[PDB]
């Protein structure tokens, strides 16, 4: 599911809540043209993806780094 | 392969990227049930992974994740 850079963040929020009891959430980042970069996330059941260009990278990492640090809480 | 330390996995994975930027990929696996994290930077020629949740690594792990994102786009 290739989404917009905004819809991607709300669906990536639910993948961290859906597997909050059990499950893994993968995030595969890769170079892509056919500059831009490809980001994909899959808990195993539902796939989401987006393409992030130089036009919206600054806008992305900010909301993206906040979502990651918040929904990732492991060991002490 | 599994550089279960720091600043040695980062410098090797970054050199994997500068070697061939088109083929390299980085995955980020989170497992909240058991409470662990997993980074991997594979390059179609080699393979480097990093376990050890240790939440003091959560910040340095996603900055490494968000830093590679600016190199794909420059």
């Amino acid at each position: 599911v290739l989404l917009e850079s905004e819809q991607f963040l709300t669906e990536l929020t639910r993948l961290f809540q859906k597997c909050r009891l059990s499950g893994s959430v993968f995030i595969t980042l890769k170079k892509y043209d056919g500059n831009k970069c490809l980001l994909r996330a899959t808990d195993g059941k539902k796939k989401i993806s987006t393409v992030v260009s130089s036009k919206e990278v600054n806008k992305f990492q900010m909301a993206y780094s906040n979502l990651l640090r918040a929904n990732m809480d492991g060991l002490k | 392969a599994q550089y279960q330390t720091w600043e040695e996995f980062s410098r090797a994975a970054e050199k994997l990227y500068l070697a061939d930027p088109m083929k390299a990929r980085v995955v980020l696996k989170y497992r909240h049930s058991d409470g662990s994290l997993c980074i991997k930077v594979t390059d179609d020629l080699v393979c480097l992974v990093y376990r050890t949740d240790q939440a003091q690594d959560v910040k340095k792990i996603e900055k490494f994740h968000s830093q590679l994102m600016r190199l794909m786009v420059a």
